[PDB]
This record gives C-alpha cells, structure tokens and sequence, in this order.
C-alpha cells in the first residue's frame, strides 16, 4: 500500500525557545542499508518551500543549523534548536518508499507562540447598496483570534459559508477570519463562534 | 549559484494549451529528473509530474488525473524544461513549482501563479460593510484577476488595517473585505489594476 | 490632470493671461488695480501676478520702467482668479478623477497651504485650491529653511525660479543655494552634466554610484586627499637642574 503519514498540524514556536516538531508513519521507513527515507521541508508564508533535510537527519547545503533530524523508522523528529520568523512557516513530512506523490499531507502549521487571545466577534449586516444587484453578504468578522481551530456557524442553515483565513502578523501575531455568507435575494428576509478563548459560544445577529 | 528561473504565466480558458518553462543554471541538467509540484490556493504542496534524468531513460511519469494531457519534455543542448499544459482546468488555477529531483525537490525554483478561469477583467463592485454600533469596513467583491491593494484613510492609518485574502466564488470572481477597528468617517479606496478601475468608499451605520 | 487643463483652458485666452517678475512684494501689492492679484509669492522679491489684459501687459510694462526682467510669458492663460473658477466640473473635478494620496515618505511641500502637509490633498481640490486661492511659495520656501531645506534645484530647462531662491536669501539671514538649471538655451547633455555638477558642489547628495554605470568606467589610482598639516608637537616638559 502507501505510507500515508500524520503529523502535529498546529505545533506553536515562540522566540528563543527550542521545539520539537515530529512526524508517524504507517509503515517502516528505514531502509536496506540502515537510511531513514524521510525528507523534512520548509515552505515560507508566500515563498518557494526549500529542503531543509533529506535521509532522516542530515541537513541540506545552505540550510542553517538550527534544524535537527532524527528518529526510528516509524518515529521521526526534527527539533528546531533557535526558533526564528523565517522559521515559522509550513513542515512538509515527505516519504520516499514509494514516489508517486500525489499530495505533500497536511504539514505543519507553525506560527509564533502568544497567549491565548480574545475572539472579537462583529457581525456587519450587508449593505443596503449590495441589495440592488441581487446579492447579499453579512460578514462574521472573526478579529485577534489564536490560534485558527475556530469554526463559524450561520444559524435562523449553514452551507453558504466561504473562507477567508488571513496572515498572521509580528506585532500582534494574531489571527483573522471573514465566513463570507454570499446570500439571495428572498432568503436574506447570526454568527457565533467556538474558539478556545472563550467557552460559551457568542451569538450576534444582524 | 544555482537558480530554477521559471517563465510561462498568462490568462488562459478551461480547454487551452499552456507552456510552463525552466532554464537550471549552475549544474548540469542532464543528470537531474525535472520534476512539476503545484500549490492548490489555500492549502501545501501537491506533485505534478517528474521526467527521469536523460541518461536514466528519460521517463516521464505524471499523477494519475494529469497523466497524458500533461507533457514533461527537457533538453540539455539549451537547458530547459518544459511543462506542456494542454487542457487546462478549474485545478490549473493554481502556483507552479519547478524542482529539481524526482524524489529530492532541492531548490523549487520561483514559482509561476498559472490561472485557468471563464471571468473577465472588470473593477470593484465596493460595497460598504455598516458598523452595527466597533469595526468599519467595505467589500471588493466582483474583480478578477488578482491584483489587489486596499488602504484605509488613503494610506494614512496602517495601525489596525487587516485586508482579507481573496476567495474565489464558483463563478469564477475574486472576493475581498477590508476591515479596520478602531472607534470613531473612515474612507476606503480600491485601485483595480489591469481595468485601472479606481473606487472610493465612506462609510456611516 | 494637466492635459485636461490645458485643453479646456486654451479657450479663455483674449480675455486674461499671467506674468512673472522679481520685484518686492510691497510696491506690486500696493499698485495693483482693476483686477489684479499676486498669483504666487515666490519671495520677497518675486512675485507672479494674475492681471487681465491690457493692465497686466502695462504691469510688466511698469516694471520694464523700474528695468526688472520682463518676460511677456507667450503661454499667458487664466488662473488664480474667477475666470477660471467659473467651471466647476472640466476645471475643478475632471481634471483628476483618479488619485492615490500616500502616507508621509519623504516629505513634499505643498504651497496653497504654507507648511508641510501630509499627501493626501493632492488631488483635483489642490487644483482647485490653485485656480481659487493664491500660492503663497515664499511661505513654503520659509518653512522650507525652517525645516532644515537649503540646496533648491530648479526642474526646468531655464532657471526662473531658483532665480527666485537666489532673493530668497538676499534678505534672509539664512543665505541658502539656488542651482544654477539649464540655460535658456540649453538642451543638450553637457549642459545637464554641468547642472550636476554645480549641484554637487552646492551640497546636494549625487549618488555618483548611479552615473558611471552605463559608462563601464574603471577604477584608477588618484593622489589621495592632501592632508594641510600643522605643527603639532607636545615635547617634554622639563628642563634638567633649573
């Protein structure tokens, strides 16, 4: 069959501190001649990925230090000594048994550690000019929010929904989120979240 | 060094051809398998295709839903590849990186932003986003391609200024909200570059 | 902007032009009559007037009896006045209707205003504000040395306004520079070369690193800078069995 490999999607790394990002493979990844067949890779927010490490745990040319490989041949961990912005970024797991390759997996989400933060929840009701071309879209605006495993619901349902994740930022270093509710003329005639910051969900309509 | 220069982006239908190119300056070509890897809006990495090295036999081997339409071609005597992009589709409307190795993806070159969509080129539809009593924004939505750059206060106020990532709509049509909070009456301009379609906004509850 | 302008201005001449002269702000302002007003103070002894016609042309005709330079401006048009005024559309808002203000940059210098503002008025109300109100340079050119602002390079091919500059420190005690521009006359490279040149030595910041690239140019051994010594010397004190 494939090796087909998980790994912490949403691992957080803070400045100055030294973490341990990790990947588990179905099968065994070690090869005839003893090499791990794994292939640690970094892909910047918005820039080409770059391979970081290959056979396990040896680096690549040009790729800093920092990063660290080891692990079994189901097992594998790549511990990031000095966690830097560059850094931050998304970690590819990439197997090498077998090539094809038909998706690189979920990687590893990786932003810069804060503390938890307080959901703002603003529901903004479409404009009265957006009605005369036949369309409508009231925006939950999600704001300041950490980390992203927030959901929105459009209740009095939900389907229409659309999603705009946004850019995480360095001198907030939070997270913001638009559910685009694009909507009809006759069923225009809520939004509510459940993010980790808060526990009861907040329900504000338009 | 070593670079992985990338060349062939433009507008094109569902059903058209397309020529994605790649000139590898600072080794040898020949011993290295091209391989074509391609980032989905939103989401990592998926793999293309790859061509094997031209002394390993030169055997092109693509995912099962790309394979044939696609064509992986090289050449050592000008050194490039090309990636030929026959019957593009809603999943071509997407990045493009050209890597070096079939199973060792090294340097990933630039990237090419290839788009595949049955809109045309029109301005902003901006449309205000009303304060409930707080937070003033105003949409974008109904623009195509992507261009984009929306400041509040005509590039006065930074502090606070968040302008969403386009979302693409089933129509084919791009779509972003740009937001502010802070309390106050706030004016927001869109510049729609390949129309030059420029549209100011202020907005009150 | 300023093809629109021009365009639907091309229409008012017959009727009002403008003119230039270097003379003192007080004797002008004091003999101006039947429409007549000071378009722009380009200091204490420049000003540019906005006159009708039949005076305007006698105003630089009372300055060519006090012999000042008289420039009879052949692209005489209407502005800074009610002649202009009048429309409101083609004149006031179709000259810009696009424009992108941008945060503090570098700081440019607005005049209609007299001080340092932030780009955002530049738009089709500071053309406006041109045709309406006066221009008030001189007051920018203050607060231009307010502001630290000395070194003035003229961008035309015929220097009238640094010309200007040069008054400006006639009777200021903060004497700034004025660069000489391109002749009247001068359209040709060595003139721009030589318009370099002063500028460099006025003190304006010339990023030589940017000239020879075209040129392909080669660095030689020079002399190295010719220190003027002194004679400094500390000897020993002492003087042995005093």
């Amino acid at each position: 069959d494939v090796v087909m490999t998980q790994s912490p999607l949403s691992l957080p790394v803070t400045p100055g501190e030294p973490a341990s990002i990790s990947c588990r493979s179905s099968q065994s990844l070690l090869h005839s001649n003893g090499y791990n067949y794994l292939d640690w890779y970094l892909q910047k927010p918005g820039q080409s990925p770059q391979l970081l490490i290959y056979l396990g745990s040896n680096r690549a040319s040009g790729v800093p230090d920092r990063f660290s490989g080891s692990g079994s041949g189901t097992d594998f961990t790549l511990k990031i000594s000095r966690v830097e912005a560059e850094d931050v970024g998304v970690y590819y797991c990439m197997q090498s048994l077998q090539t094809p390759r038909l998706t690189f997996g979920p990687g590893t989400k990786v932003d810069i550690k804060r503390t938890v933060a307080a959901p703002s929840v603003f529901i903004f009701p479409p404009s009265d000019e957006q009605l005369k071309s036949g369309t409508a879209s009231v925006v939950c605006l999600l704001n300041n929010f950490y980390p992203r495993g927030a959901k929105v619901q459009w209740k009095v349902q939900s389907g229409n929904s659309q999603e705009s994740v946004t850019e995480q930022d360095s001198k907030d270093s939070t997270y913001s989120l638009s559910s685009t509710l694009t909507l009809s003329k006759a069923d225009y005639e809520a939004c509510e979240v459940t993010h980790q910051g808060l526990s009861s969900p907040v329900t504000k309509s338009f | 060094e070593v670079q992985l220069v990338q060349s062939g982006g433009g507008l094109v239908q569902p059903g058209r051809s397309l020529r994605l190119s790649c000139t590898a300056s600072g080794f040898t070509f020949g011993d290295y398998a091209m391989s074509w890897v391609r980032q989905a809006p939103g989401k990592g990495l998926e793999w293309v295709g790859f061509i094997r090295s031209k002394a390993y036999g030169g055997t092109t081997e693509y995912a099962a839903s790309v394979k044939g339409r696609f064509t992986i071609s090289r050449d050592d005597s000008k050194s490039i590849a090309y990636l030929q992009m026959n019957s593009l589709k809603t999943e071509d409307t997407a990045v493009y990186y050209c890597t070096r190795g079939g199973t060792l993806f090294d340097y990933w070159g630039q990237g090419t932003l290839v788009t595949v969509s049955s809109a045309s080129t029109k301005g902003p539809s901006v449309f205000p986003l009303a304060p409930s009593s707080a937070a003033l924004g105003c949409l974008v939505k109904d623009y195509f391609p992507e261009p984009v750059t929306v400041s509040w206060n005509s590039g006065a106020l930074t502090s606070g200024v968040h302008t969403f990532p386009a979302v693409l709509q089933s129509s084919g049509l791009y779509s972003l909200s740009s937001v502010v909070t802070v309390p106050s009456t706030y004016i927001c301009n869109v510049n729609h570059k390949p129309s030059n379609t420029k549209v100011d906004k202020k907005v009150e509850p | 902007v300023v093809a629109l302008r021009s365009r639907v201005i091309a229409t008012m001449p017959g009727n009002k032009g403008m003119a230039s002269i270097a003379a003192p702000a007080g004797e002008v302002r004091a003999r101006i009559g039947d429409r007549v007003e000071i378009a722009a103070v380009n200091g204490p002894r420049s000003v540019v007037v906005a006159g009708d016609s039949d005076e305007l042309d006698r105003l630089v005709a009372s300055c060519t009896t006090e012999c000042i330079r008289a420039k009879r401006l052949a692209v005489d048009y209407a502005s800074h006045s009610s002649h202009v005024e009048t429309i409101r559309d083609a004149l006031h808002a179709e000259l810009g209707e696009d424009f992108h203000p941008l945060p503090g940059f570098v700081p440019f210098f607005s005049t209609v205003t007299g001080r340092w503002t932030q780009p955002d008025e530049l738009d089709a109300g500071y053309w406006y504000r041109n045709l309406r109100r006066t221009v008030r340079f001189a007051d920018a050119v203050r607060a231009l040395a307010e502001q630290g602002y000395r070194t003035f390079l003229e961008v035309s091919a015929h220097p009238i306004l640094t010309a200007a500059i040069e008054e400006i420190g006639d009777g200021s005690g903060a004497d700034l520079s004025a660069i000489h521009s391109l002749r009247r006359g001068d359209g040709s490279l060595a003139d721009f070369g030589e318009a370099l040149s002063r500028a460099f030595a006025a003190g304006v910041a010339v990023d030589w690193e940017s000239v020879h690239l075209g040129t392909g140019a080669r660095r030689v051994p020079l002399p190295t800078y010719p220190f003027q010594r002194e004679r400094v010397w500390l000897e020993p004190k002492p003087v042995a069995r005093r």
